[PDB]
């Protein structure tokens, strides 16, 4: 799973394990998932066909 | 994570910690002052060793104290 959505970018040799829902409409989501409430990991589902 | 675990009025402790670059580090010194009066920090000059580096990477603003009461 990959980071896709941040308030701010990272300081170095820093980790970030929290899976909560970013606000990335200016609507507060609140705790819950919808559009423009974009959940930041998402997979890319490597395969050898690629 | 428990990544680190370590075993080793008259006596002051004094540390620096420092967070740098994803690095906590802790200089210590432990000094046997004897003062009467509490109210303020002793005048004089101690030189602080470093002790701890650890690689924890995490984000610290906020911090707070444990005691030891019964
Ligand atoms: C390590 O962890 C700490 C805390 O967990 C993180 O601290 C963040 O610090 C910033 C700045 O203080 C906080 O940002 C606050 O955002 C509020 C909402 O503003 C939104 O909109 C603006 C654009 O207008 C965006 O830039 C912003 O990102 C938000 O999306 C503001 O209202 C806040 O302003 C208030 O406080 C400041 C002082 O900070 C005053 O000067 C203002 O007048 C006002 O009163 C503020 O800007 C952010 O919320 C904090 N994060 C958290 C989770 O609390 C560190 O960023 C983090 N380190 C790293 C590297 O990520």
């Amino acid at each position: 799973l990959y980071r896709l959505f941040r308030k701010s970018n990272l300081k170095p040799f820093e980790r970030d394990i929290s899976t909560e829902i970013y606000q990335a409409g200016n609507k507060p989501c609140n705790g819950v998932a919808g559009f423009n409430c974009y959940f930041p990991l998402r997979s890319y589902s490597f395969r050898p066909t690629y | 994570n428990c990544t680190f675990e370590y075993v080793s009025f008259k006596n002051l402790r004094e540390f620096v910690f420092k967070n740098i670059d994803g690095y906590f580090k802790i200089y210590s010194k432990h000094t046997p002052i004897i003062v009467r009066e509490p109210e303020d920090l002793p005048q004089g000059f101690s030189a602080l060793e470093p002790l701890v580096d650890l690689p924890i990477g995490i984000n610290i603003t906020r911090f707070q104290t444990l005691l030891a009461l019964h």
